[PDB]
């Protein structure tokens, strides 16, 4: 009589790699390095805003693009390719700060900035290039100063933003660069301009200069809770009518891909999402949120069981 | 392998058992048969599930863009993104290797250890009514029917009750 | 566990042995006793010792601030800083984390393995006098008296000179 | 006859974690993770310089907070919270760069300018916000430059400082932007204002501006600028009135740890790791008490507790 | 060591073996002799060669320059290039120590139980014929010359043939 | 009285010391170095198509300075820079430097291909300085031109200046602007009138207004701002200026991949290598490595460790 103690095995093994050996064959394994994404952005459990046609900084200033966009809450961003931040020629200064700043944020109130201009400042100017209602218009937070008779000196103005509210204030404002001094002349007058904008933790000089629509390059910066900030200006700024708050925060993603509410993950990339259980990944080196880590490596099979020894 | 029995002296594995990973196969008179062993087998599986737990996992560590994918970025700072994001990975693709490496040698070897473990709580429960054949089966120096195969499976083989008859078939 | 000791094939460990890992407990004639074995609970102790001086230990790096506590930073800047740092902090955490569960598991197993490295030694002097009961214990086939069970612990022990008394009682 | 091969256990096992199992009991483990801090800078065997109320900044200028750290040398230099760099209103160019070179550094030297004025420059001009000895001062290190006649032009002045040393020199200044008309008029005349600053290396030119945005008590303010000053390099400012002048350029010695932090100084411990809160003296290879620290340290980990098991599987009973 | 064999119950190695690196030693009444096991020395040679294949290996990135050798990078670029290099050095450092270290570990404990396997194949091959002196060595109680010698190295030696002599011997 | 069969392993007299997780003293039969140590301190180039620049600076070679005339062309896999190379020989600085040489070390040759501006009879282009000599005279920048007026005094003329990107492949486009030492200066090269000069295209658009003593006086010469930017294929660039650009006479073309070597040490064509740093090369099979962390290449990683052995054996057990 006899009693046989022994293990179990299969006809088709699986190949994984050892300390020891690269073509060992055990009963059975499981991928740790995750291979495929799905082709869109899986937005369930999340209240996103797909900006569309909407560039992030253009929420700030306000261009036409942007109307539904100018306020809001979020707790995830999505950026899409040739979105427009500008109607009216323009650069922001530290754009990609700002813009990934607003890409960081959960949503945006807008608070009045009150300022006030004389009888002799236009302030309601417009623009063909900023189409609105299929009318003249400028940037919705924002106004173009001129002197109201043509070719009269801008008179000296102050105006003074203060921040009320227990969180800090994103403002922003443009500083008009004439193309011709004829332009310069019948906008601003013949006097030598000199805007000044100046607080707690900012300060800065901005002197317009001459030299087929001309250019408005845009500054912003932060003001703090209690803290005000003062424009001095004689003609060329292009002063806010609105400040913005940033409120929370959030996930920005970049990506053409489409939104689906029926899926979720908590991963994203530029074609779409990553929402394996797995470790590793070698869609991207580019992801954002939670993560698995990208590897350089097609498969990472790991052991769920003894060697396979058939017979 | 290490500890000598999966691919040692066990020569190769049973395909017919579908209802465990290690177990037993008897032959008496009454003829032959197959079960499987539930102890071992749930101790290999329950190390395995807490390997697959700690590994098949991600951190909760939430990252942000610090490269814009539609505008470009600066020549300076990007060059350092780029140096960054591929040692980190170099790093990581090291890592993953050498995790699932180590993690399947010891899988291996902690099967081939727990078929060992089981092999050696036969042994001492035969004790010296039976003698090993090199081959992982004990011939047992008695009849053995199949309710003492049961009890040799069911942990509870008296030997003393076979040992006198035992002994002598032995020494013979 | 991968040995099959503790944990294992002896059923639980002594409270009341307070001068040693590892030991041995006697029945005899004269009554009982209890003893640690030093060679192997030293060699146990060792081996941890050895690894708390390799891991209980930081680097000699200096690093500098590139973080400002108390002024603002650019902000592009401080977002690759901040995705860096917490890059290195993933990866840190992550290999904390399989280090000490890969030694947590080395030290349990080597234990084991220093457990049933003395019982082998301990079957091997027995040789023919005793047999084992699956418990971790050998009933041996002899009067041993406590100068008998020293010579076991100590390493002394001659199977010559019990071995005809030994196999008498065994056969009965 | 028996002998029973066993091994010891305890009654209170300790729990940790294995490749194969979340809550393994075993007889003894110790911590990896170090969870505390000395709420405390230890400073001993450290030639060390604590500025408590002066700003790194306010050592080169000359703020009266500085006056006991306007020269010296040290391998440790501690910045407090709200520490002052400007007694009068205003700014620097490139702040935090500048402070983040003084941090790196291992002491500062001060070296003359020498630089001389004509008999119509009042080089002495003071002020009530950087008060000194119950009297009214200026920036120790600077000087305000005005008209001895209230009212009159100040004159077309040149200043040129030669870098004699063999390693470069800092030198900062400042540009005045008055209040009102009347300021500008009262120091400097009413000719327009030009002030340029040129050597091999560096040019700019900057221009006094009346009515400044940003104001506190009816004050005008004074905003700083900085450039490095090559061996053998000379410095040419040219100014005709709103130039805030060095008596002394800088020069940066060596290298130190900078550490950023609110706790006191304790001469009695030693320490090779800081963070905001105090030192860090642990033997332990990680930590958990902050991502930002400084010196030799251990490596910071998003783990409360992580227990490396001493001793044997306690198995009781 | 782990299996209890090499540093273990074998006192020590044989300097003289130089064609192997496990073996025999035997002892009959025409003499001594001495010859090496091809088939477990091949195992651990076949072992560490896999490491070597394994460790010994770079990765395929290729790394550009960041940093200029031949004139000043920008101040706070430098900073955080430095604190990351750095950062990453004491990674891989650590990652190299640790990498040895545990390989070190693996290596010598299984060249360990390569040795404890011969001795187990060998042990279940004498079966009844012989004993264990606790030395790595066995007494085979018949006659055994040098033919059968050679079928115990050979792994063909039948124990039936010689049983009845064995336990005459053993018994007496 | 029975006979016996023995178990056994080999041994050594003398064993190596490797580390273990548990033991910092452990003798083994063999072991292997895993750390290299050593580095050949010379380049090895024997299986590369090299050029060592040596007095030539990378951005020189754009621009055209006399100590790049050798290196204005060429193709290469490999780009040796040196130390104290010379890039502007008429004081000047480019704007992102740094990030320009690094294209150029990226790259693997330069070609060079005609712009063919054309000037009027009211502009001198080919005035030089002895700033920079050549050929033992007076010379400039070889791939631009100083362009002033002819009458000193008189107003330089609005001229405009296209070049189309007639290749498949983009080109990089440099060019200078003259901010004067002084309004005499100004007057006498480009007269009275208020200079501007803009730089249009659908890739780059900038605009660069001439200030009189805007830049440093090295030797009491004005230092020239040189910028640069990249014409994609097919696209205009458009130079509309009056006075203060240093106009290009060719532009650039970068011709693929290659690898930059910022190293002093002498070159060698006996050794190989796949990996380099200052101090010379890193030829071996070795994962780790203990020369240099800032190296460039295919390389082992860095360590802060002079050994590493790792065991190819038993522990050893002598007699
Ligand atoms: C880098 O990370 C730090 C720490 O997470 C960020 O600073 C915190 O920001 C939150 C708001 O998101 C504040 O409520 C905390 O008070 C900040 N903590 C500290 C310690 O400063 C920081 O904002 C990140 N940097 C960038 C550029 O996004
Ligand atoms: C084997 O692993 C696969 C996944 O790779 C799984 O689908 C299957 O259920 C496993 N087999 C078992 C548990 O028998
Ligand atoms: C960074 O890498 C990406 C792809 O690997 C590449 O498109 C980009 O040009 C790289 N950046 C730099 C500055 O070379
Ligand atoms: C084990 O625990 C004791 C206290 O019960 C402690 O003092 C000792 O340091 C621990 N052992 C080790 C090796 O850490
Ligand atoms: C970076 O480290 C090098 C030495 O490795 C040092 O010379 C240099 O000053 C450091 N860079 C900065 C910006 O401090
Ligand atoms: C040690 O092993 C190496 C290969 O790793 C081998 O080339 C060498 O000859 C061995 N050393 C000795 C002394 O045999
Ligand atoms: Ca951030």
């Amino acid at each position: 009589d006899k009693i046989c103690l022994g293990h179990h095995a299969v006809a088709n093994g699986t190949i994984v790699k050892t300390l020891t050996n690269e073509q060992e064959e055990v009963t059975n394994a499981t991928e740790t390095v995750e291979s495929t994404s799905l082709n869109r952005l899986c937005m369930k459990g999340r209240n996103h805003k797909d900006l569309g046609n909407c560039h992030p900084i253009g929420m700030l200033i306000g261009t036409p693009a942007c109307d539904l966009h100018l306020t809001g809450t979020w707790d995830t961003l999505i950026e899409r390719k040739n979105a427009i931040a500008y109607c009216y020629p323009g650069a922001t200064v530290n754009e990609e700060a700002l813009r990934q700043k607003i890409m960081e944020s959960g949503g945006i109130s807008k608070i009045n900035t009150g300022f006030t201009y004389g009888s002799s400042i236009n302030s309601a100017g417009t623009t063909k290039a900023c189409m609105r209602n299929g009318g003249n218009s400028f940037y919705a937070e924002l106004k173009w100063l001129v002197s109201k008779n043509k070719g009269q000196n801008f008179p000296q103005t102050t105006n003074t933003y203060r921040n009320a509210d227990t969180a800090e204030h994103l403002i922003m404002w443009g500083i008009h660069h004439p193309s011709s001094t004829q332009e310069k002349n019948d906008l601003y007058g013949t006097q030598s301009l000199s805007i000044s904008v100046g607080s707690s933790t900012y300060k800065n000089n901005f002197v317009p200069v001459v030299g087929g629509l001309s250019r408005i390059d845009f500054h912003w910066t932060l003001v703090q809770p209690g803290d005000k900030i003062t424009f001095s200006h004689n003609g060329g700024l292009i002063a806010p009518s609105r400040v913005s708050k940033l409120i929370g925060r959030g996930l920005g993603i970049q990506s053409e891909a489409p939104i689906d509410n029926s899926c979720e993950s908590k991963c994203f990339w530029r074609g779409g999402s990553i929402n394996t259980r797995l470790p590793f990944q070698n869609l991207s080196p580019r992801t954002v949120g939670q993560c698995p880590k990208y590897v350089n490596k097609k498969s990472l099979m790991l052991a769920t069981g003894m060697r396979n020894v058939p017979e | 392998g290490l500890f000598g029995a999966i691919a040692g002296f066990i020569e190769n594995g049973w395909e017919g058992m579908v209802d465990g990973w290690y177990g037993f196969r008897h032959q008496n008179a009454q003829g032959t048969g197959q079960a499987a062993d539930y102890k071992s087998t749930q101790a290999a599986i329950d190390q395995i599930t807490g390997k697959l737990n700690r590994i098949i996992k991600k951190t909760n560590t939430e990252f942000e863009s610090i490269e814009s994918e539609f505008s470009e970025i600066d020549h300076q700072i990007g060059n350092v993104i780029n140096w960054t994001k591929d040692s980190i990975t170099d790093i990581w693709t090291y890592q993953a290797e050498l995790l699932v490496a180590m993690e399947n040698q010891h899988t291996i070897d902690m099967a081939d250890s727990e078929m060992l473990n089981l092999y050696e709580r036969v042994r001492k429960q035969l004790r010296q009514n039976a003698e090993e054949d090199g081959k992982g089966c004990f011939e047992i120096y008695h009849a053995c029917d199949d309710s003492c195969m049961e009890s040799i499976r069911n942990n509870t083989y008296d030997h003393s009750q076979y040992r006198e008859e035992a002994l002598l078939n032995r020494l013979n």
